């Protein structure tokens, strides 16, 4: 007869491995890449990161009487074996939604991954994916913009946007900053950035970088008659200063910033998507620092449950790497974690690692930003993955042209037209891609200057 | 070494650094307009309400980011809502031409689920235009 | 001149022949090509893409002295016992970085390299952070010895207490659990991680409750107690009203999760705390995302050396003995690197540098996980006095409820103490100590007859 | 006075028909920011009806859309437009973009006809900081005019828009949103004329005050009087209008009525004999509707109301050569005759 | 098909859709409908749906620029009212999009902001909304709530006991706190101002606080258990 | 099952949830500091200024975070710098209590590298002192 207090260690499984439990339309689901030690049970292990990510603790404490386990634990509820692996599951977690502050990207991912990564008995562990579901969603004032307003805003429409990291990353004075970012924003780039790591140095103080940036953008804007921007950094040590920076743009009249979110972090990144809605900024997320965790298949956070978290945190642009520049990016994936970014509803797929489907119920799109170490023959590639939508970042690949900036920009402002031209008259990029670009570089001296320096320069391992 | 001139180089966004559109070229792209199903439309400026500007900000206080006058133009007519016709797209680009000849005039398309503009370029820039580069003679 | 093209990293970033500068900050990464990348150019595009260097040579080198400004590969160490591991050695300029920002260092530091497709895995295990940049930092609010002269508590370690369940308590049950803790010999109690604001219990009611525990259970023992309020929070204009209500409400400490909040809300907590004479407790809430694994990350002491610079009173070192991960002597390396003021290399210990903080006050570690009564001479061996050490389901799990699971702890925690001083070595009559003090005290008596058998070894 | 008594067992249903508000209470009011007068003053506008006209559809459209359509109807001789009564800030378009690009439209418009231009920027919201919030990026703006929905937002939110409107200089426009549920029928409830008078002492530049013609009851006597009641400084008692109270308004400026709702071109003339001059008339669907567009809309509308205006003026009595007036015009304007064809047969009758 | 066709037509081509599976996220409404006569109740109910939501008395061209569809409100469903001629229950969805996020103003205006004084019917009433958990979830929602009230005033296992002051209005300041302290003390909980005691020249409304201050302060000394007003 | 007290079971910091310290465990404690080159000094107080409270706090705005009154004892004599010998210490703590038999009298221990408290516990309580439980009836 009962229920009563029973002191001692028993194990999770009891309480915290549930297969038989619906999920709730409104349960927050973790898709867990789990990696027990030798002789621990799959349904142990499970249960254990679903019981140290919500209401359990080692021991039995008296204290869950008083209130409803039932209501408020984690619950795992599902383990799949992993194919071509001995021992790696995927384990399912539900959390109530009540075990969430409102609007707080930093909660979330303090429960589900604050202190299970780090347990004893496991070997490794990686968070693939997260069902945030629609009444948690709503809570967030997530994007400042999103892709719509932003192309609005911007007056910009039918084709990618093209950006540009100055270089080199540090070393450069205020005053050499702004003539780069005018001579590139004169030949045709629609924005160009400060380097992630550009904040405020000795060799360049922040407050001097943006005055002479904007007056290169309204050099440009007035030379070209086209809309022009650059990501002004607003990354800092301290929430005051990253404020300080953001009020100067606005001041500045500048139409965008950007942060970089990991680096900085949830909570500041948070107040900043706020200030820019509120203000009317654009902002450009980095996210330096991402690799650290997304990297390796075994343990960390795959990228798409960065990605989630960076719209719901709030952010117009999102970095979602190119698959085909110098940094590491598998196509499939890619595609994959770009639909979770931009689109209202992605439908369940595990060929591209969606392990749940994400109704982002009216929460805006943030664009994607494929940057680094691509150069105008990845042009095609590049159209051909991430449509319109996108931003296409050349930094080297314009700072690097033999001619200088203004030609550089020239160059691949013609290979973006040119792809999106071929791609409307029906031309299929995926296959006549070479051809397209050897068109226009025959065409166009500044594209040829290009082409000719960077014709043998792949990057496959 | 080419260098790329500062005067009068002005651009109009998408496709204004290909060379100029054939009729063809044109006419391809309204095919892949009505291809898609999205809805065409024609809009149109005088030689002044056509570029981008600010003096409408003498009127306000620090609030000026990301408001630039000159991005609405004129509408010609209404947008074709479910016309599926080609043919008669390219028929009001030659009657807004002919009732505008020193007008801008540009052709833009809407995707209604998204709610917003998908694809847009230029038509016909006006005759006195002095301000722009042949395709040739943007760097010396 | 400028010639335009790629080119190899090593031309300009491998440097062997450097000498380090004493105002350089250094890396030490553990590096993992891919197969037929040579060690030399993957070292030198690590420290290029970390400093100035793209992927094509830019013109705009010129208008400047890369010389100055360069990241330099300037050691490699192949890694015994491994085909494909290298320890590089990467120097930065201080001009890289700005003053006071943690969030700048990572930025240059690990914000890109680690996504290279010319490696497999990349890990960094330690930095040096030179004089004239840590001078640079606010640092920690108070440090350990102006804390414990705060407290006016000496000669012990301290002991805290997670309230659980973790998440499901009201406010009112919250601070009921609260006081019976401290009133049984508790210094300390503390929200969970992942207790912030949530509809079963609203920050603010929480504050309150847990005021009045600590009110009572001080007057009661007559000793000064604590609750670590959770300020961590959606934004940062949220963690703030959080500090301020706490400093409003009198109560001597907060805390922060500094990796889900981030380092930018948590040098303004810091700051904040400073100014205000709040104790600032920090939770690592996500280290083991970066941490844990040996071939990629960021090592721990990384993390560690960074809060201190960020701002910490108080940061959770691990167990070593608990339910988490955590190799000893790893951890008695990191645990002088938080504390003390000269830290001398020590490869034994993964001490790749030597660490010399400038008169920046220490960081009181804390450990804190799957510990009970049996483990305490452990811990007091490991850590000294200069700890906090935690009992959450330690003290919750108690069968005779919070206070006597308290002074069971308490006891515990000053028998060993006491036995430490009487010259008793601690590591190996450890269970004799325990023993004797169950056989004089029935409440801990209660807590070693049913955490008896519990052992964290795999 | 309202607050209880109306649950009352003892009774069956009650009423409040009218309120007499005595000169030493009024001047405890700051009142409406503006008044007809100074709105006249301010907005340069003289010897017509205003014109107005609410954004279609209600919700769904985006800001740059909005703005879009606030341009082409502004530029065809429309004197304002507005956010209809339910557009704030939602999912599909939030306030701020709106706001920004219908300052954009209003602008171009103003210096394309080289009149007066203005749009009602809806401050309605769900606490008063937001509120204010809004307002204050409208002044930022320079944009003439605000709009609140007095009875959805509530008499307290609205009294602190008002005295920041008349602080600022903004002008004010209300939206009777929710009237309905209480003024509807004639057993239970408050009169329209009281939550009338009660605006004009929150404080409001515009209220609505129905059409009588159009898609919304009212009928034609009750208005008559409420309208006099909104607008005069002195106010007889007669009961033939409804007015049980001679109601001295003491100086309090006065308000200009808006009669909106299911009204087009033919209605122009019924619309200027009922209201005269001092009124705001407004044409969403009669507007954003014309087979044409807004521009034509917005044209054949202000011509529509010229033109009755003019022979009001020669002497014509509109009661009775109501249609020759419209038909006359119809021939004549080539968008208004578009206009007439479409809604001949459309009246609201039951 | 699907251009622009002006002029006027029925609301129940749009606006009536008894086949609409509501969503979880919908918010729906159940209005008491009153036709005018001879109004055929699909059309009365399409109506309402249509002036609470997207629609005007005329078709208007910009719906063609946004997606009608998504943003529609529906009439889905018409009950007839038992012993009733002319009166029915109609059933209206409106998505979440259409509502602004922890706004009770925003929804009352949508809602029951026109169609309430429609022409084409007698009468309409609100009788419920189902408010989905995503759209209550974006509220603020009450300060404290039974639970966290009851543990902040130490109140368990009973009703709580209040009381009005009289009269309503007449009292001064300190007769306000008199009667105040004499109610508390012999074992209310509460005593409240009346709801239209505010502040008026016979009690101005700080004079009142501080005495009321007072009041609640010697009662709660007095009777040792916590008092409000 | 036993319950903790709360009536009147007030503690003294380290070591006083063992049992009271025997004239030899002193002694201990004693050679434990000079062993390690700490500086010894007695601190006393009289029955009222002993325990922690706050009514100076009346006199404060909101910064009375971390500050609480008789943290601070009367110093006996001076810290005993250099003194190497275990016996004069005992001797000192004799003096002290001798000189004042009503009070709260403590050892305390400093580090002067840390500069910082190294240990400290109680060796006087007054006899008048009712506020305590011996160790065996703090649960009951
Ligand atoms: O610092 C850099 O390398 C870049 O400025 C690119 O420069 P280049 O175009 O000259 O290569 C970007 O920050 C990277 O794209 C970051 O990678 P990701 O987008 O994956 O986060
Ligand atoms: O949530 C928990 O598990 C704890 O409250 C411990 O509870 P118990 O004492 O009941 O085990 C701490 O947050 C962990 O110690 C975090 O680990 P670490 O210190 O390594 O970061
Ligand atoms: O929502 C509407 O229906 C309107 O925008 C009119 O649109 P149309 O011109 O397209 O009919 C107005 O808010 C009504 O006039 C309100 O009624 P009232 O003035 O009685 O308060
Ligand atoms: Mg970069
Ligand atoms: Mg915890
Ligand atoms: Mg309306
Ligand atoms: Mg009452």
């Amino acid at each position: 007869a009962g229920a009563g207090f029973k002191a001692g260690v028993k194990d999770y499984r009891l309480t915290y491995y549930t297969p038989d439990y619906v999920v709730r339309d409104t349960d927050i689901l973790a898709a867990f890449r789990m990696t027990p030690q030798p002789g621990v049970p799959p349904e142990e292990c499970g249960a254990a990161v679903a019981a140290e990510s919500s209401t359990g603790t080692w021991t039995t404490v008296w204290t869950d009487g008083l209130t409803s386990l039932d209501r408020y634990k984690g619950r795992c509820y599902d383990i799949e074996p992993v194919p071509g692996e001995d021992n790696q599951y995927i384990a399912y977690v539900a959390y109530p939604i009540d075990l969430f502050e409102e609007g707080s990207v930093t909660n979330m991912f303090t429960s589900i991954v604050g202190n299970v990564f780090g347990f004893k008995a496991l070997r490794a562990l990686r968070l693939e994916d997260l069902r945030i579901p629609p009444a948690y969603v709503k809570t967030f004032v997530g994007p400042p913009h999103g892709i719509q307003v932003e192309r609005d805003k911007l007056n910009k429409y039918g084709r990618g946007l093209l950006g540009c990291t100055i270089k080199p990353k540090l070393g450069l004075s205020a005053k050499n900053y702004g003539r780069a970012v005018y001579e590139c924003l004169r030949g045709g780039l629609d924005f160009t950035k400060d380097d992630e790591n550009v904040n405020s140095q000795p060799f360049m103080r922040w407050r001097d970088r943006f005055l002479f940036v904007a007056e290169a953008i309204y050099k440009a804007q007035a030379e070209t008659g086209e809309v022009k921007g650059h990501y002004l950094n607003a990354t800092a040590g301290t929430c005051e200063e990253m404020m300080k920076r953001a009020v100067c743009a606005k001041e500045l009249g500048v139409p965008i910033i950007m942060h970089d979110y990991l680096t900085g972090g949830f909570t500041a990144n948070t107040s900043l998507a706020i200030y820019c809605r509120d203000n009317g900024l654009l902002l450009h997320i980095h996210r330096a620092m991402h690799a650290v965790i997304d990297r390796q298949r075994n343990h960390g956070i795959h990228f798409r449950v960065l990605a989630k978290a960076l719209r719901m945190s709030g952010g117009d642009h999102l970095h979602s790497g190119t698959v085909v520049g110098k940094l590491e990016g598998e196509r499939e994936v890619t595609l994959g974690f770009v639909d979770l970014m931009r689109d209202d509803y992605v439908e369940k797929d595990r060929s591209r690692g969606i392990y749940f489907t994400q109704d982002w119920c009216s929460m805006p799109g943030v664009m994607p930003v494929a940057s680094g170490g691509i150069h105008v023959w990845h042009m095609p590639a590049l159209v051909e993955i991430f449509g319109d939508d996108a931003c296409l970042q050349f930094g080297g690949g314009t700072l690097g042209h033999p001619w200088g900036n203004a030609p550089g920009a020239a160059a691949n402002r013609v290979a973006l037209e040119a792809c999106t031209q071929a791609r409307n008259e029906g031309r299929d990029l995926a296959r006549e891609g070479g051809d397209v670009i050897r068109s226009a570089c025959k065409w166009s001296p500044e594209l040829a200057a290009a082409c000719e320096v960077w014709k043998e320069i792949k990057f496959e391992f | 070494m080419m260098v790329w001139t500062p005067v009068n180089n002005k651009m109009f966004e998408t496709f204004s650094y290909l060379p100029p559109l054939t009729d063809e070229q044109i006419a391809a792209q309204v095919d892949y307009i009505v291809a898609n199903g999205w809805i065409p439309c024609l809009e149109f400026a005088e030689a002044d309400k056509a570029y981008v500007s600010n003096e409408s900000a003498i009127r306000f206080g620090s609030v000026s980011c990301l408001y630039y006058d000159n991005r609405y133009w004129t509408m010609w007519k209404l947008p074709m809502f479910g016309c599926r016709d080609p043919m008669q797209v390219l028929r009001e680009i030659v009657a807004c031409t002919k009732a505008f000849p020193d007008a801008y005039v540009r052709l833009v398309a809407f995707d209604n689920q998204k709610q917003v503009q998908i694809m847009g370029f230029l038509v016909q820039r006006p005759k006195t235009a002095r301000d722009f580069q042949p395709a040739n003679k943007r760097s010396v």
